[PDB]
């Protein structure tokens, strides 16, 4: 009833941008906060970004502090991830996700009540 | 005058959760933005009170309490939850109203070599209350009795936190606080 889906990854290389995007549907989306969270291979899922329902507080992971931005679009029904410099470590299936009731920011997975599928980002170099 | 929250949340010391303090703020008008809009919160939720709505309320009657605990331990900060840190240091009443914000202090409250200055109680006789706080420091007995060491089955109830600036997340130092909202309507006799 309640869902989301991954969009704008790709093939990118190291230096250059991507734009993450993510649509909602179930409810009214300009009443809960989202996040973004992200899984490189092996290791385990990590937090990167996290936006309120009015985007007015924002909080990100350190590992992306000036180079990630997010931002929502409530119009629009979708939160988005601009993503500048990138490096290979960057690389991992990057998950969008919703928080609940009474939810303002949240860095923390157990607050988020829906997960999407979650798309790849490839970051590459050289070797 | 506006309430003085710069003085809680940018405050340079905080306690050991154990030894949790709280502020009483009234006889003032809060300006809420500073909380609503920022980059310095990593977790904030509200419960039974609209998170929305807050700069709305009007006859401020709020107490804040300050602490510090492990990111893990930060779930422990919600209604009707369980572990060591909800049910024996800070706990807080199924009826909660009030919000609850945390931030991460790794830079100012850990170190490479570790900060141990952070305490918490891992053994206690009973659950405390809502907003109950214990700050005795006297051995305990696994059946109740009085106690004195070095005897056997005579343990000290409190333990370090320790903060390193290598570990994950979850072992990291926040700083919380917790606003608690007084009831709207009192009654003070019949
Ligand atoms: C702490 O002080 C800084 C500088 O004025 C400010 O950006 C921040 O919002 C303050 N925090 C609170 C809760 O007032």
């Amino acid at each position: 009833q309640v869902q989301l889906q991954e969009s704008g990854g790709g093939l990118v290389q190291a230096g250059g941008s991507l734009r993450l995007s993510c649509a909602a549907s179930g409810r009214t989306f300009s009443e809960y906060a989202m996040g973004w969270f992200r899984q490189a291979p092996g290791k385990e899922r990590e937090f990167v970004a996290t936006i309120s329902w009015s985007g007015g507080s924002t909080y990100y992971t350190d590992s992306v502090k000036g180079r990630f931005t997010i931002s929502r679009d409530n119009a629009k029904n979708t939160v988005y991830l601009q993503m500048n410099s990138l490096k290979p470590d960057d690389t991992a299936v990057y998950y969008c996700a919703a928080a609940g009731l009474g939810t303002v920011v949240s860095e923390w997975d157990y607050d988020y009540d829906y997960w999407g599928q979650g798309t790849q980002v490839t970051v590459s170099s050289g070797s | 005058n506006l309430c003085p929250f710069g003085e809680v949340f940018n405050a340079t010391k905080f306690p050991s959760v154990y030894a949790w303090e709280r502020k009483k703020i009234s006889n003032c008008v809060a300006d809420y933005s500073v909380l609503y809009n920022s980059t310095f919160f990593s977790t904030f939720k509200c419960y039974g009170v609209s998170a929305t709505k807050l700069n709305d309320l009007c006859f401020s009657n709020v107490y804040a309490d300050s602490f510090v605990v492990k990111g893990d331990d930060v779930r422990q900060i919600a209604p009707g939850q369980t572990g060591v840190i909800a049910d024996y240091n800070y706990k807080l009443p199924d009826d909660f109203m009030g919000c609850v914000l945390a931030w991460n202090t790794r830079n100012i409250d850990a170190t490479s070599t570790g900060n141990y200055n952070y305490k918490y109680r891992y053994l206690r006789h009973g659950k405390l209350r809502p907003f109950e706080r214990d700050i005795s420091n006297v051995p305990f007995s696994p059946d109740g009795k009085p106690c004195t060491p070095p005897a056997l089955n005579c343990y000290w109830p409190l333990n370090d936190y320790g903060f390193y600036t290598t570990t994950g997340i979850g072992y990291q130092p926040y700083r919380v606080v917790v606003l608690s909202f007084e009831g709207s309507l009192e009654v003070l006799f019949q």
